[PDB]
RNA sequence: AACUGGCGAUGCGGGAUGAACCGAACGUAGAGUUAAGGUGCCGGAAUACACGCUCAUCAGACACCACAAAAGGUGUUAGUU
RNA sequence: CAGUCAAGCGUUCAUAGCGACAUUGCUUUUUGAUUCUUCGAUGUCGGCUCUUCCUAUCAUACCGAAGCAGAAUUCGGUAAG
RNA sequence: UUUGCUCCACACAAUAUAGAUGGAUACGAAUAAGGCGUCCUUGUGGCGUCGCUGAACCAUAGCAGGCUAGCAACGGUGCACUUGGCGGAAAGGCCUUGGGUGCUUGCUGGCGAAUUGCAAUGUCAUUUUGCGUGGGGAUAAAUCAUUUGUAUACGACUUAGA
């Protein structure tokens, strides 16, 4: 028979599976649509979430009861030391999707960015990009060829960048390496931009301007194995419940003779990849500035 | 099958009260001679008080088209049973022989009324040769003077599965 | 029944030319050039004397002999739009709120904008197709004239105006407000 | 200027239309459409070529470009007379379609020795042609 | 008969072509199908779109990752049609589907090679004129296939290259014919003609 | 010449079968080039060989042959029925067999 | 309940699948021929040959059997007065 | 639960909305009839909890109709998001 | 940690081929229309011609293709070098300048074939791997353990550590 009283289902089925994300660093699943007219620009930056604080600002909303009145607002501070450009990637579009045809790296790579490629860094010969550096050190001996390949092909160009973990006050010493898509001009112009910025450090103000509405992509806080009551927010069973109350009582009907995917079950909570949109930049503050 | 037209003459069994009965005749379109005799007795049972036991068949002779290589108009009066009732209808065919006209009439009734062989009585087939007696438009269409038409979109059946040029439907 | 041959003779005015490839029809006249694809009809054409063209269907059904005369009328429409032009006159109907209709050019597009229809703050923007000219007809109050060669484009623009001036949530038998096509004629009639 | 429409003419089936029988006893002989029974069948006759006078489907015959004057429903004698007067068989054999049929028959009727001879002559002609290609 | 047979899928009815190709694969023929975005299905686009939506509605209730996997690309649609006609759960059927290959457009291994057609599966020959039909690329885009524009772009590029090749081939053929006109009509040509060739 | 073949190619299609029962004793062969029984009649009685290769050498050769004969015609489409001294292994469905031109009647 | 034929007690070919339907009843094999049913592919066997009718934004597709009705439609076909 | 017909109701007006006398159906959610499975046992009422599905749609989206001037309503369509 | 590892070539040895036996031989679009030539007012044009199947086209003669000679024959073709490009959809293939060498059945010759005995696929194509030879080329990391806590039931995971 039917449900006696209608209630909305617990949880969102579009955020499934509620498993641990593949890594700490959440990737940009999709970049802004490309427009050739706009200048070549980074579409992303990498920061380290430091903490939250409070700001007070005069709200300007013509019609709210708090128009031209002070409002207190929570804010998040992301420490964003300038990220170094090391290498670029070209993506040729195929009837199976975007495929990277080649990746050209920079002449010299930072010790943190090779620590990224290592795991037992101290017990290592640090042989990393040594033969690539030998391939380098000339005008176009083997680098102008790869750049010309990316110019002739690779309708989508992404630049490889890494964070300055040493500047950031953590204990990691292992830079975070990522790609940011260049979303302006021609493919040749994007490759020109990447070449010019090889081994150059880009600051956050160049890409993000105040009062912008940006997205944050990150892996949420992990909370380990969780019961269904907190993992899905299901109703708690009454106090006099034998064998437990932080559970879902009926996890399925007799038929189909299976537990459905849409029934709430205990497991890992948190440490999921998330992309949360429409966060307003309240300030872009400079480090070299008391 | 290939229908043939038969003349079947049969009579009642002669009795000593009065010998030599009236010796009725019929034209029957049938696959062969056994079916011709069977249909003759069917229609004679429908008409007169006689049956195969009470009568005999004195002659069966298959009749040929007088000129089986000349095109004529054939008016066919039929009666047939539907799923609801019995109806008399009149169709006409362009053909070279009455047997082929009747065969194509049988196919026609099957296709246009789902009327099977059992539920069809060919009342009459009349060979009409003059125009202005052809009443159906789907025949007067081909009695048009100096008629010529093309056959657009020729489809050529191939023997091999794979072809190495794209086809043409030109004629 | 499969009629063996159905043919209609279309007449070509002395001032125009018809170029009929496989099934692309191009009519050229004083007013311009009008093209139409017809690869969906499966008809045949035969030029006769530069002034008659016979459209024919061989062994066509009822639904085919219908389309034959349909394409005949369509080609006559292209010819008439290339010789005389098509003019559609629409009147404004409004009980209390005056309908205010003008032309704007956003990025060079000649949109028609309607304001104060039943006195609402919404702006009703309709685009204008290729080859369609809008004239705000003086000498008669609240008239808009849509003129061109392609009768399909002209009549479809007029239909857009009519279908953008719809009234909702009201008894449309009493709220007769709207922009209605009152005249469907030729541009150069009685030349 | 002048209106242009592609003629779009394709081998009308009509009285006097010369056809090439595709399947059956004849299967490769010429006949004349004597009468048109229907959109799908015609009375044909092939008296010179050896096709008997008969009613056939238009599917069984292939219309040829040839056509000679013929009264509708003319008897076999008249069909043969008009066919011989118009010399239909000769102007058929002159065509590249009849010549293709004849060439096909000849190539099929070649023997093994004649296939070897074809190979030898092919080699000689290939040598001379491939020499003329570079020398011209 | 051939090592690999490559079929231009353009203008082919999907079911007839799949039946033909399945029979060939079971008989032991390696087959590549190209231009699967240009395959045809009889009936209106709305009709076949509703058919695909009835296909989409079917999924294992308790886990959709177990249910029927509704593939969207035209090549994968043709492959599903053919897998229906091959007994794919046995080793023989697995071998036949291993012999089959199907693509969108014409990849580099095959744009340089001859492409054939299957007349008993061609829409122009098989469908009665006037009947509506759909194109597999249009249907695939409507049901969620993401690469119609990429395929069309690369198809235009390949067609341009192939048209240049055809112009070059015609130039070479005209030149050889004009230059061997002299060497033709010779004694050897007369003997070859009289002996059939 | 570089072509030495003296046999016609054929495919071993399947066994003689109904819907749900096969008979491994009689195989069905499609001679490549034949599409009608009237043309398959030429191959009635001709020898057929399935030639395969095994990694182990038995009598001086790594190639093994199973011999058979065309018995009759099968169907309307030029397929014929063949019988072999050993039934074909059934892994050879769609494999290549050699139809020799002997015993000859030309 | 009546007559008969069956299943029970019986496999085999067909009806996808079924105790009863269809065909046909059974020793172990071989060749040929067929029944009922089928011959696009699964699947052995004609994408056979004919004449039509049908286009369905829930087509239809083979007896038992696995459903559909009254009433309607210038859809289209044939026909009567 | 839904149809067909149409004597009447609806100021006149069968069919806006209804609709008698009759008649055709669908469904298996709020009853029987039967006794095929289960009596070497399939844990029965209701509630609580939770998921999913159907549509014969209460609300919401967009529409058509009215005895729809507006407001509010009523009758239907696509529609189970 | 006596030649560990990669690339090229070939003294061999081994396991097998979903099945070599001359060639997967490339325009596109249309089909109630096209292809190929030619002419121009270069266009949806005029003219000619073709199709009606690949029954085509290429390649095909020589000990599974031998050894030697000649003749209008400087054209075909294999190998191996070099040269200029083209090809990113899965390019991994397609053209091209030039120098050597082999053959040529384009035409005419000389010699050999046997005996596998009257057929027996009568062994000639690879897909990998192993073991060696001779010519080059570069001399890493991961895991455990310790640590960490942006992580965690345990695994797994951010991290650090000469």
């Amino acid at each position: 028979s039917h449900r006696k009283y209608e209630a909305p289902r617990h949880g969102h089925l579009g955020f499934l599976p509620r498993k641990r994300a593949a890594s700490i660093r959440a990737r940009v699943k999709a970049f802004p649509k490309d427009d050739r007219s706009k200048p070549v620009a980074l579409t992303s930056f990498l920061g380290y979430k430091a903490g939250m604080t409070t700001i007070v600002r005069d709200l300007d909303r013509p019609g709210s009861k708090f128009h031209k009145r002070e409002v207190v607002e929570a804010v998040t501070v992301v420490d964003t030391p300038p990220v170094v450009v090391v290498g670029v990637v070209g993506y040729v579009e195929t009837p199976r999707g975007l495929r990277s045809l080649t990746t050209v790296w920079a002449e010299h790579l930072s010790d943190e960015v090779k620590r990224r490629f290592y795991k037992n860094w101290y017990k290592s010969k640090k042989k990393a990009f040594t033969k690539y550096s030998a391939k380098y050190a000339q005008d176009g001996a083997g680098i102008e060829r790869e750049l010309a390949r990316i110019k002739k092909y690779a309708s989508v160009v992404r630049v490889l960048v890494h964070t300055q973990i040493r500047k950031t006050p953590l204990a990691q010493k292992k830079a975070h390496l990522a790609e940011i898509q260049l979303n302006g001009g021609s493919i040749s112009e994007k490759v020109d931009w990447a070449r010019e910025h090889f081994e150059k450090t880009v600051a956050v103000d160049s890409v993000f301007e105040q009062n912008e509405m940006i997205d944050a992509i990150a892996v949420t806080k992990g909370h380990g194995f969780e019961g269904v009551t907190h993992r899905w927010g299901t109703k708690k069973l009454p106090r006099k419940t034998h064998r437990g109350l932080r559970k879902v009582a009926c996890i399925g009907a007799w038929h189909p003779a299976h537990v459905m995917w849409s029934v709430a079950r205990a497991g890992q909570r948190g440490y999921h990849s998330r992309t949360s949109i429409n966060h307003k930049i309240y300030r872009v503050g400079k480090g070299d500035d008391e | 099958a290939h229908f043939k037209e038969y003349q079947v003459i049969g009579r009642r069994l002669p009795t000593e009260s009065v010998p030599e009965p009236k010796l009725f005749r019929m034209r029957i379109f049938a696959s062969n001679e056994v079916i011709a005799k069977s249909r003759y007795w069917y229609f004679l049972q429908k008409l007169h008080k006689v049956k195969k036991a009470s009568g005999e068949i004195v002659s069966i002779n298959q009749i040929n088209e007088a000129h089986p290589t000349k095109v004529k108009n054939f008016g066919v009066w039929v009666r047939y049973d539907s799923r609801s009732g019995t109806h008399n209808m009149y169709k006409e065919i362009r053909d070279v022989s009455r047997v082929a006209a009747v065969e194509t009439l049988y196919q026609d009734m099957a296709a246009r009324h789902r009327a099977r062989f059992r539920s069809i009585h060919i009342l009459k087939v009349a060979e009409i040769e003059k125009t202005a007696d052809v009443k159906r438009q789907y025949v007067k269409q081909f009695l048009t003077k100096d008629l010529k038409f093309p056959l657009p979109h020729r489809v050529q059946k191939s023997t091999k599965t794979f072809s190495y040029k794209r086809p043409s439907t030109f004629y | 029944m499969k009629y063996i041959q159905t043919e209609q003779q279309i007449e070509v005015p002395e001032g125009v030319t018809v170029s009929i490839k496989s099934r692309i029809v191009k009519v050229v006249g004083p007013r311009g050039t009008l093209t139409k694809n017809l690869k969906h009809i499966d008809v045949t054409f035969t030029k006769v004397n530069n002034q008659l063209i016979k459209v024919a269907v061989h062994n066509g059904g009822r639904k085919h002999v219908a389309a034959l005369r349909t394409v005949k009328s369509l080609v006559d429409n292209m010819i008439t739009g290339v010789t005389k032009g098509y003019k559609y006159k629409m009147r404004y109907v409004y009980a209390h709120f005056p309908i205010n209709v003008n032309i704007v050019e956003k990025d060079g597009a000649k949109f028609i904008e309607v304001r104060n229809f039943l006195g609402d703050k919404k702006i009703r923007n309709v685009p204008v197709r290729d080859g369609v000219t809008i004239e705000f007809s003086t000498n008669v109050k609240d008239e808009i004239v849509l003129s061109g060669n392609s009768v399909e484009d002209v009549s479809q623009n007029a239909a857009d105006l009519q279908q953008i001036c719809r009234v909702r949530n009201k008894d449309i038998r009493k709220f007769l407000d709207g922009i209605y096509v009152s005249h469907k004629g030729f541009i150069t009639e009685d030349l | 200027t002048d209106s242009i429409v592609k003629a779009s003419n394709w081998r009308l089936v009509e009285v006097g239309r010369v056809v090439l029988i595709k399947k059956g006893q004849s299967a490769g002989k010429l006949a004349a459409i004597v009468e048109i029974i229907d959109q799908k069948k015609v009375l044909i006759d092939g008296p010179k070529a050896g096709v008997p006078r008969q009613a056939i489907n238009l599917g069984q015959v292939v219309l040829t470009p040839l056509t000679f004057a013929l009264p509708r429903g003319a008897r076999t004698a008249t069909v043969s007379k008009k066919w011989a007067a118009a010399a239909v068989c000769e102007k058929w054999a002159a065509s590249s379609w009849a010549k293709k049929i004849a060439q096909r028959e000849r190539r099929a009727a070649l023997t093994d020795f004649e296939r070897f001879q074809v190979m030898v002559l092919r080699k000689q002609k290939r040598y001379t042609v491939k020499k003329a290609l570079a020398k011209a | 008969v051939e090592p690999v047979v490559v079929i231009d899928g353009k203008g082919h009815l999907v079911g007839r072509l799949a039946s033909v190709v399945a029979k060939q694969l079971l008989n032991g023929q390696k087959i590549v199908v190209v231009r699967a975005e240009e395959l045809n299905i009889s009936g209106e686009f709305f009709r076949n779109k509703l058919k695909y939506h009835d296909f989409l509605r079917k999924a294992t209730a308790f886990n959709k990752t177990r249910g029927p996997f509704h593939f969207r690309a035209p090549s994968r649609i043709f492959y599903k049609a053919l897998r229906g006609m091959v007994s794919h759960k046995t080793a023989r059927g697995k071998a036949a589907l291993e012999r089959l290959k199907v693509f969108e457009g014409i990849p580099p291994p095959y744009d340089k090679k001859k492409r054939v057609v299957v007349p008993q599966a061609l829409r122009v020959l098989r469908l009665k004129p006037g009947r509506k039909y759909t194109t597999l690329g249009k249907l695939s885009t409507s049901v969620g296939w993401k690469y119609e524009d990429v395929v069309a772009k690369l198809e235009a590029k390949r067609k341009v290259s192939s048209a240049e090749y055809y112009a070059k081939k015609r130039a070479f053929t005209k030149k050889v014919a004009s230059a061997n006109a002299t060497a033709a009509e010779s004694d050897v040509a007369k003997q070859l003609a009289a002996l059939g060739y | 010449a570089e072509s030495h073949r003296l046999y016609v190619k054929g495919k071993h299609l399947s066994y003689q079968r109904s819907k749900r029962v096969n008979n491994p004793n009689v195989s069905l062969i499609k001679i490549e080039g034949v599409a009608t029984p009237q043309d398959a009649q030429f191959y009635l009685g001709k020898r057929i060989a399935y030639v395969y290769r095994a990694s182990k050498e038995v009598r001086g050769s790594k190639i093994r042959v199973m011999w058979g004969k065309v018995t009759r015609t099968h169907g309307n489409s030029g397929v014929v029925r063949a019988t072999f001294r050993n039934n074909l292994p059934a892994k050879t469905f769609g494999a290549s067999v050699r139809i020799f031109l002997y015993p000859s009647n030309i």
